């Protein structure tokens, strides 16, 4: 997952030891290991996709980039005409106002 | 301004003057070039210079109106001609004398500007040219003509202003991560400006000799070239462009 | 009494509202055509191929570009440092695509502040005073020569110069510190000690005057109304502000000569910006900053990183990503 | 790198460089055949190891293809690595190079 | 030859006495009206020994 | 540290022990005779063949041993053993065209080629990799 | 194993620093200047 | 104050719109992806050489 | 290097370019000894 | 394109896939890079895997050096975005 | 002429400083030589191809 | 206690070359048979390039014949220097030293007749430098 300090993060896949296994690379030429090279399969569990598993290599890269944001969610963004950049909570807006007033 | 008038000039008096891209004239008429069916042959030094770049634009676009090629103005520099497009001529299709492309500066990336302020870029090339002409003699007539495949303007490893590319680059609008965080029907699908397609199209040419010399110095003739323009790796629709300038060549006996 | 001397005594007349002297015969028409092209090409210039790689950059107000993004874009790198005026173009819009507006502003602006600097001499002659405010203006004029002219002279094209815009200056600084390491250069190091030091001594000397004013005023009204303009006496005790600051640090760390104090105000930022303007111009000919990459090694020869390596991992990351498709060969201008 | 990729068998003209322009060989704004890349700003170079390859219209495409004699590859590979790019403590590099040479020009 | 080697070594010894004791002798209140050709003797043997070192360098 | 500088001599795995002096002699002579083109194992004028531990092994004489590297600087070849790249590369054979190869002995070619094999044993990812491991 | 060069470089530096303030130190002593 | 959202929507919806602001964003992703393995070593950023954003030819 | 007769004097000509820095610093010593008068 | 199914053949594995692989992908096999892979990227084998062994302008000892690594080569449909940067690729160490 | 002496004394002492650290295998520019390229432009000691003897 | 050294004592970080002198012999022989054959090999090459200059004088293309005298023949004065310091006797060395000097003088007068675009004057300086090239090769043996 991307930490809170970053803003763009490469979508690297790790095991439970920290070692990489797939990376969806920036440079496709002479990429040693990619999503479709090692062939990762998504097995969804719970939610809207309870039991939907697919090994299509274009559709694995779609839900790989979203799951570095932490959890996948269906967004209704034709209501407020949303622009697609993350705003800040009232926990973080209060602290901008109050540590600058003080 | 022939070859034998141009080779006597030093580089210190050609450089800067705009004469180094001027497709040299090759004075002569009442001549022919015989091409034997057994002997090997090659065009060399095939300089091709266009003039009067014209992009086909629609004027009515509903009905009862043509697509008149509006005259544009050149926008980059004097970088537009081609130099040294040698290739073997000795192939003979049941008569036709065809020459295929071998090497040289086939392409020249220039932009022109339509009326309205829009700059169209295009890749004026003759890469993979296969031009046939009816007959075995060359001079004062015998119009060549064939199809050339243009490549796309940008290649696959051309990065965008936002770091997307065909061969390289990001595969998402990475400055909008909240649009990527949608799961169903909103996951940057609005953009297929992301999936960059190196697409390859074809263009036609037709060139007349319009002058000859029986020793060397083949044409100093004219040409008419119809061609597509840049598609921005599959982002905008290409326009047709019509180029009509002066080419020149030289046949050596091989 | 002559037909020229009656004109020659109008140009060198101090009775005008702005002084229009013999250096002002050159800086008034050159800056006014470096203003009239800057104001028009900030609003309504077309996009400019800066790199010569046939990808234009759109830096004017018509093409989007809120004013912390708009810039008069530098020239094409295919042009280089070649002289590119309007009459050496095939058309006026072909001149705009290659970025002709950038040498037309920046050769007239540089020739205008060079004759602002002589005009700052010139009124100090006709008013009868010591003339070295031209020397103090030679620190911004050299610094405006270093980013605009000498860095295009050393590094080749005019595209390497500073863009005339706010976000162009931030792009100029990141690309500079990628390839020249200005942060670890010991003459830029002196310039930020003349910029922080000059900002210290402004906040230090300006404080000790305004904290030791003698009260020629009432309580409720403003303090500045107690200095009648053109008066003979001093408005503040220099002996009390010296006795303040002689208690703050110690007694002989403070100038109770106010002429040597005020010269030290004119020496610390002006010499510091003289050393910055050298440093950018010596890095223009690629005499870069200090390079302590991989210096600390242990006994086995394994490289131990120091703090100059974490600067270098920043310096390398803004090296591979600036000019993202303008490089075809592995070394940058080598 | 015009030499090296020609020695790998490329037609060194019709390069199709990444921005659409010439990678190795390109056209000058006045119309001369010059080197492509970032080095098109230094197109007005007169240098005694390449001026035996310039004709009247810039670099000749026939003299480059055949008569490219290996004293010129000696002088190109030397002058590329001995570039005027250094440091104040005399480290030769592009300012992000590790220190193993003391060279400023 | 090493006879040249001790000659130029005698030049750097003598010029060390010459470069110190010339501006001492000039800028004393005395010692210049008295000892002009103590300097010009020392400057003469310095310019003398350079010529002797000069054509012995050919041999 | 630096106890093991056990670089292989020739093929079939006979090794040699370098000693401290032959390493300070090697690094000071690899610098200012090679390292203006090989700054950390890269080749600046031909970057798809360098001084990796892998890329030196994948040549027609494998150059991961010192006796094939002494034969390299005495008589250079290309990466497939066919041609002789000597007029575009400095060597003892071409030391008239390259004046830096004119004065150094055979005993410090062993010091220079001892440095090519020591550097992946202490600087393993950095030697021969590009600027990514800087 | 003696260095013999920076011995000679610093014994000649000690000669050089004993030239400049050997003129002034004798001239302060003898009231000249 | 990282980005102008008016110009990030436009540069995603036009692949030939570029400014010095849009060039300044790509320089920031070079800094944040190359320095991150060395600046914050507790995070163990094990970015391979193929996934960090390089430009072209260097 | 140097000629073979003068090769012993190589530690002598290593600091001789530094003497024009010492001539600038000699003027501050001479001014301080007379008392900056 | 954004998705390409033949990315595992372009290097960083075995099975070079000669049609659109780079010239420096042959560095990982000995006896393969400089002049024997001149004729694999020029007059290239756009037919099959065993069209590269029936290729001409090779010496017979060069044709046996391809025979050591016949299983490290496939033939893919030739994409035009990778044929253009087959010789340079913009990828130096 | 005291100061014209110290210009020539720099040219005397630096040119002896360049030739002391000569090392004839390297070129002139690989050693930071600044007055020996001014004398090799005038043809003292320079041979064919640019090397000096 | 740290192992510190004062102005020498050559450890791995001491920047001093008062130690580390060369032990073995210089294995590049200064003038052997293999590169002297290469100097004879380029004299076969350089004589063909001055022979090639005659058709470009007749074609009146100056930047070929001002460039082909620098293209392959750049390592000609270096190789003609190495041949005359290879011979044994001194009185035969004067015969090779003089027509190497009469070659160089003849060669740049052809260049001065090349920049001034003088076809009638460059053809005699070509043939004078040609027979001085053949006079050089039987002087050096
Ligand atoms: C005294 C008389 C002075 C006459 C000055 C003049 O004739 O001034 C003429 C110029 C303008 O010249 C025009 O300059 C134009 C520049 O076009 C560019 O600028 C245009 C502005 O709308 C558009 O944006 C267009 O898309 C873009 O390409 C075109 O090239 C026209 O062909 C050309 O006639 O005015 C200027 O400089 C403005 C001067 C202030
Ligand atoms: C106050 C500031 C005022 C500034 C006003 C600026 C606008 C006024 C009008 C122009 C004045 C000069 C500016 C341009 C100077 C320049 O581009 O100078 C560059 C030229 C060199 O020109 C180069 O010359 C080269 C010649 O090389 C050719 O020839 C060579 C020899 O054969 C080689 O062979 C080479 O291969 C071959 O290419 C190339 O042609 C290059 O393209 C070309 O740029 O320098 C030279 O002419 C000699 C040096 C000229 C003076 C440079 C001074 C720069 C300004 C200093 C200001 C200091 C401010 C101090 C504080 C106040
Ligand atoms: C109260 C006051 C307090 C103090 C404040 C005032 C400080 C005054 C200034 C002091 C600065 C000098 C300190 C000593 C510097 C030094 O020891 O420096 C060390 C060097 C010599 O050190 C030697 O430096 C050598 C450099 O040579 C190398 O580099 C050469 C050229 O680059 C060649 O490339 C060659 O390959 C290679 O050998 C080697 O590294 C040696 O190992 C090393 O011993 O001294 C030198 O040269 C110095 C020679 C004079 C340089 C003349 C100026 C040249 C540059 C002017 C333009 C710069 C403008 C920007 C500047 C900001
Ligand atoms: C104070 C007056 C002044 C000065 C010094 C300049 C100076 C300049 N203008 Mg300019 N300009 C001015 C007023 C001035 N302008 C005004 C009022 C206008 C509006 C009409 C313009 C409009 C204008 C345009 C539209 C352009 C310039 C350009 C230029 C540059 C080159 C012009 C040239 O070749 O001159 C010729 C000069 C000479 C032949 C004189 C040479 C000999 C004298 C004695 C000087 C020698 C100096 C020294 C001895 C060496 C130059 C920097 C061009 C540019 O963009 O440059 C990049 C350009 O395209 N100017
Ligand atoms: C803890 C507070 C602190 C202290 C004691 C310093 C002290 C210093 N900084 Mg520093 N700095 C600070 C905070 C601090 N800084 C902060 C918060 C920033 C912004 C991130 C900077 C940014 C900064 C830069 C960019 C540079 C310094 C430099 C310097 C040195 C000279 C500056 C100078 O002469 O000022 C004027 C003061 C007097 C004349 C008195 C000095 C050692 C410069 C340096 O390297 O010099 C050695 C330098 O380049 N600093
Ligand atoms: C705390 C950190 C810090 C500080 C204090 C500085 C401080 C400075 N940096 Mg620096 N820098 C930093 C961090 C820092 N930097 C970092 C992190 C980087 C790497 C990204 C850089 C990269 C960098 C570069 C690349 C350069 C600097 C430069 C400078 C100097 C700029 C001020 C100057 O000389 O302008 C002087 C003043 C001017 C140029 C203005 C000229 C004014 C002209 C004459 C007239 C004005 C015309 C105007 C339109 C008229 C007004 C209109 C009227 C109607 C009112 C100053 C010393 C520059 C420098 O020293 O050289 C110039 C430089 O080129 N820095
Ligand atoms: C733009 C010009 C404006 C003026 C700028 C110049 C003046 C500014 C001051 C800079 C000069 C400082 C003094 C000289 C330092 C370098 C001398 C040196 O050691 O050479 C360093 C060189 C190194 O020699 C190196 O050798 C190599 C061979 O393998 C290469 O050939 C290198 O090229 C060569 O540089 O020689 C020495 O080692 C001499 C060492 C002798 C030890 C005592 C020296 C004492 C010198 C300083 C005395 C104090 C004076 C300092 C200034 C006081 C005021 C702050
Ligand atoms: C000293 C007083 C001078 C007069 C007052 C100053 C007025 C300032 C004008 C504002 C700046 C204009 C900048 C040009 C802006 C610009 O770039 O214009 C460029 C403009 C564009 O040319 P085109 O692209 O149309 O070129 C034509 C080709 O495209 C056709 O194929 O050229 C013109 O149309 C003529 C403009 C100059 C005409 C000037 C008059 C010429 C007469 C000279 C008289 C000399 C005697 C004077 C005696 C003192
Ligand atoms: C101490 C001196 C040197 C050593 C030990 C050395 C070592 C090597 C080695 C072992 C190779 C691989 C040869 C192969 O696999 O075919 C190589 C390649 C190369 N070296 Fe060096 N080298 C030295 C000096 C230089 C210098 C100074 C240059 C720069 C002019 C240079 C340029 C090259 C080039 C271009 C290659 C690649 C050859 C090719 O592409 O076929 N070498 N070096
Ligand atoms: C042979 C030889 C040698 C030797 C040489 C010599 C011995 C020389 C001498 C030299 C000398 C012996 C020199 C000197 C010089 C000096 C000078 C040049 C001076 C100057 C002075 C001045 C400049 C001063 C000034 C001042 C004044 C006037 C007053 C006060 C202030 C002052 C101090 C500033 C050797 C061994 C090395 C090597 C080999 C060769
Ligand atoms: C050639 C030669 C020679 C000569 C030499 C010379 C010519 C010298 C000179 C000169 C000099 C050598 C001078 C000196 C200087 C010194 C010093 C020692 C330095 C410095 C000092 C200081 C720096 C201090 C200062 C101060 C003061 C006191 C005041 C104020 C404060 C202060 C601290 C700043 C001889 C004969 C030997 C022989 C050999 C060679
Ligand atoms: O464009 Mn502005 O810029 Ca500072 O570099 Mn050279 O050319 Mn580009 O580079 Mn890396
Ligand atoms: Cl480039
Ligand atoms: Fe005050």
């Amino acid at each position: 997952r991307m930490p809170a300090f970053f803003e763009t993060f490469p979508v690297i896949l790790v095991d439970q030891d920290g070692i990489i296994r797939a990376d969806i690379p920036f440079r496709r030429a002479e990429s040693k290991y990619s999503i479709e090279q090692v062939g990762v399969t998504i097995d969804f569990y719970g939610g809207k996709l309870n039991g939907q598993s697919f090994t299509d290599a274009p559709t694995v890269k779609k839900y790989a980039r979203k799951a570095q944001l932490g959890e996948v969610f269906e967004f209704d963004r034709t209501t407020l005409e949303s622009d697609g950049v993350f705003r800040s909570s009232p926990r973080g807006w209060y602290t901008f106002g109050h540590a600058n007033f003080a | 301004f022939t070859e034998e008038d141009f080779r006597q000039l030093s580089y210190e008096q050609v450089k800067g003057t705009g004469l180094a891209n001027r497709c040299p004239e090759v004075d002569g008429t009442k001549g022919s070039i015989k091409i034997e069916k057994g002997k090997k042959y090659k065009i060399v030094d095939m300089c091709i210079e266009p003039k009067s770049f014209q992009v086909e634009d629609e004027v009515g676009k509903g009905k009862q109106a043509r697509k008149e090629f509006v005259d544009t103005k050149l926008m980059t520099r004097a970088t537009y001609t081609l130099t040294g497009i040698e290739g073997p001529l000795t192939v003979n299709a049941n008569g036709d004398l065809e020459f295929q492309e071998k090497d040289g500066i086939d392409y020249a990336a220039t932009t022109v500007q339509l009326p309205g302020g829009e700059r169209v870029p295009f890749l004026f090339t003759v890469k993979e040219l296969v031009a046939t002409a009816k007959g075995d003699s060359i001079g004062s007539g015998t119009e060549f003509g064939g199809e050339f495949t243009v490549p796309s303007y940008r290649t696959g490893l051309f990065l965008d202003p936002k770091g997307r590319g065909g061969v390289t680059g990001y595969d998402m609008a990475v400055a909008l991560p909240g649009m990527m965080a949608d799961g169903a029907e909103g996951q940057d699908e609005l953009f297929k400006e992301t999936n960059k397609v190196f697409q390859v199209t074809k263009g036609e040419i037709e060139m007349g000799v319009q002058k000859v010399d029986p020793s060397t110095n083949e044409i100093a003739g004219v040409f008419v070239s119809e061609q597509l323009t840049d598609t921005d790796m599959g982002a905008k629709a290409p326009k047709n462009i019509l180029l009509k300038g002066v080419f020149y060549a030289r046949i050596v006996e091989e | 009494a002559s037909l020229w001397e009656r004109f020659c005594s109008w140009v060198t007349s101090t009775e005008n509202r702005l002084y229009i002297g013999w250096f002002g015969v050159l800086m008034i028409p050159t800056l006014l055509t470096a203003t009239s092209v800057f104001i028009i090409a900030f609003v309504a210039a077309p996009p400019v191929d800066i790199d010569g790689i046939r990808e234009p950059v759109a830096g004017s107000l018509l093409y989007g570009n809120n004013i912390i993004s708009g810039a008069v874009i530098p020239s094409s790198a295919a042009i280089g440092i070649h002289f590119y005026p309007i009459w050496e173009a095939a058309s006026l819009d072909e001149w705009l695509y290659n970025g002709g507006c950038y040498p037309l502003i920046v050769l007239h602006f540089l020739l205008g502040v060079a004759c602002y600097m002589g005009r700052e001499w010139e009124l100090s002659y006709r008013l009868g005073m010591r003339p070295w405010i031209a020397v103090a203006f030679s620190a911004p004029v050299a610094a405006a020569t270093a980013v605009f002219l000498i860095y295009p002279i050393g590094q080749g094209s005019f595209s390497d110069g500073m863009p005339l815009g706010i976000s162009g200056t931030f792009n100029f600084m990141i690309v500079f510190q990628a390839e020249h390491n200005i942060l670890m250069h010991p003459f830029h190091q002196l310039g930020v000690a003349g910029v922080f030091g000059g900002s210290l001594f402004s906040a230090m000397h300006g404080s000790l005057v305004t904290s030791s004013l003698i009260r020629e005023t009432t309580e409720n009204e403003s303090a500045n109304y107690g200095y009648k303009f053109g008066q003979e006496e001093e408005t503040y005790n220099i002996v009390a502000a010296h006795g303040y600051f002689g208690r703050l640090i110690f007694q002989y760390a403070s100038f109770n000569n106010s002429r040597s104090l005020h010269f030290f105000l004119g020496l610390w930022p002006v010499v510091g910006i003289w050393l910055t303007s050298i440093s950018v111009s010596t890095m223009a000919f690629n005499l870069n900053g200090f390079n302590f990459n991989q210096s600390v090694v242990d006994s086995q020869g394994r490289v131990i990183n120091t703090w100059a390596d974490i600067i270098n991992r920043a310096n390398l990351g803004m090296e591979v990503m600036h000019e993202r498709n303008a490089h075809n060969f592995p070394l940058d201008l080598a | 790198f015009l030499v090296r990729d020609q020695r790998l068998g490329a037609n060194v003209a019709s390069a199709q460089g990444p921005t659409g322009l010439g990678k190795y060989l390109m056209r000058s704004p006045s119309g001369e055949i010059i080197f492509g890349g970032e080095t098109m700003r230094f197109w007005d170079l007169r240098a005694p190891w390449l001026e035996p390859l310039r004709g009247p219209n810039g670099l000749d495409l026939n003299k480059i293809k055949n008569d490219i004699q290996p004293w010129q590859e000696r002088r190109a590979a030397e002058y590329m690595t001995h570039a005027p790019l250094g440091s104040l403590n005399s480290v030769g590099g592009v300012a992000t190079e590790i220190n193993s040479v003391n060279y400023v020009s | 030859v090493t006879a040249l080697q001790i000659l130029v070594f005698a030049l750097t010894i003598l010029s060390t006495i010459l470069v110190v004791s010339i501006p001492v002798i000039l800028a004393s209140p005395g010692q210049w009206e008295q000892s002009k050709n103590l300097v010009f003797t020392g400057a003469g043997v310095w310019s003398g020994l350079v010529i002797v070192t000069g054509l012995l360098n050919s041999f | 540290d630096d106890i093991t500088r056990t670089i292989p001599l020739e093929a079939s795995g006979t090794t040699i022990t370098l000693t401290p002096e032959q390493v300070k002699r090697g690094k000071r002579l690899f610098n200012s005779s090679c390292a203006i083109c090989h700054n950390g194992g890269i080749t600046k004028t031909n970057p798809n063949v360098g001084l990796d531990p892998e890329s030196l092994s994948l040549a027609t004489p494998p150059r991961d041993n010192v006796n094939s590297l002494i034969d390299y600087m005495k008589d250079p070849t290309s990466y497939d053993g066919s041609e002789s790249i000597a007029e575009i590369h400095p060597s003892i054979k071409s030391a008239d065209i390259f004046p830096k190869m004119r004065s150094l002995s055979d005993d410090d070619l062993f010091a220079i080629a001892g440095h090519i094999l020591i550097q992946p044993k202490v600087a393993s990812e950095k030697w021969g990799g590009g600027k990514i491991y800087y | 194993m003696i260095n013999w060069q920076v011995i000679g470089q610093l014994v000649s530096l000690a000669i050089i620093v004993l030239v400049g303030p050997a003129v002034i130190f004798l001239l302060a002593f003898k009231k000249g200047n | 104050a990282y980005d102008f959202v008016s110009q990030e929507l436009r540069a995603a919806e036009d692949p030939e719109f570029e400014t010095f602001y849009t060039k300044n964003i790509l320089l920031n992703e070079g800094i944040r992806a190359w320095m991150a393995a060395q600046d914050q070593p507790h995070e163990n950023f094990i970015f391979p050489e193929e996934v960090l954003p390089r430009g072209n030819a260097l | 290097a140097l000629p073979e007769a003068y090769s012993i004097f190589k530690p002598l000509v290593d600091i001789l370019p530094v003497i024009p820095v010492f001539f600038l610093l000699l003027a501050f010593v001479w001014q301080a000894a007379i008392g900056f008068r | 394109e954004m998705e390409y199914e033949g990315v595992m053949y372009l290097g960083g594995s075995d099975k070079i896939d000669v049609n659109n692989a780079n010239i420096r992908a042959y560095t990982k096999y000995p006896g393969m890079y400089p002049n024997i892979a001149r004729e694999i990227v020029k007059n290239g084998p756009f037919e099959s895997v065993d069209d590269v062994l029936k290729i001409e302008t090779l010496t017979a000892t060069q044709k046996s050096v391809v025979e050591k690594y016949k299983n490290n080569l496939i033939a893919l449909p030739s994409r035009p975005e990778y044929v253009i940067d087959k010789l340079n690729n913009g990828l130096y160490r | 002429v005291a100061h014209a002496g110290i210009m020539v004394f720099w040219c005397g002492a630096m040119t002896l400083f360049e030739v002391a650290h000569f090392i004839p295998e390297k070129p002139l520019y690989e050693q930071g030589f600044i007055l020996l390229p001014h004398l090799a432009t005038l043809g003292w000691g320079v041979g064919p191809g640019g090397e000096i003897v | 206690a740290p192992k510190q050294s004062f102005f020498g004592g050559s450890s791995a970080s001491s920047p001093f070359v008062y130690n580390m002198k060369q032990t073995g012999e210089i294995l590049y022989k200064p003038l052997n048979d293999e590169d002297l054959q290469f100097h004879k090999n380029v004299l076969e090459k350089s004589r063909g390039e001055l022979d090639r200059t005659s058709e470009q004088i007749a074609r009146k293309s100056w930047d070929d014949m001002r460039g082909v005298i620098r293209n392959q023949m750049y390592n000609m004065r270096h190789s003609q220097l190495r041949l005359i310091e290879s011979v044994e006797s001194a009185e035969k060395q004067k015969a090779a030293k003089k027509n190497y000097n009469d070659l160089k003088k003849s060669l740049e007068e052809m260049d001065l007749a090349a920049r001034n675009k003088k076809q009638e004057d460059a053809r005699k300086f070509r043939a004078s430098a040609l027979k001085a090239f053949d006079s050089f090769t039987t002087s050096v043996g």
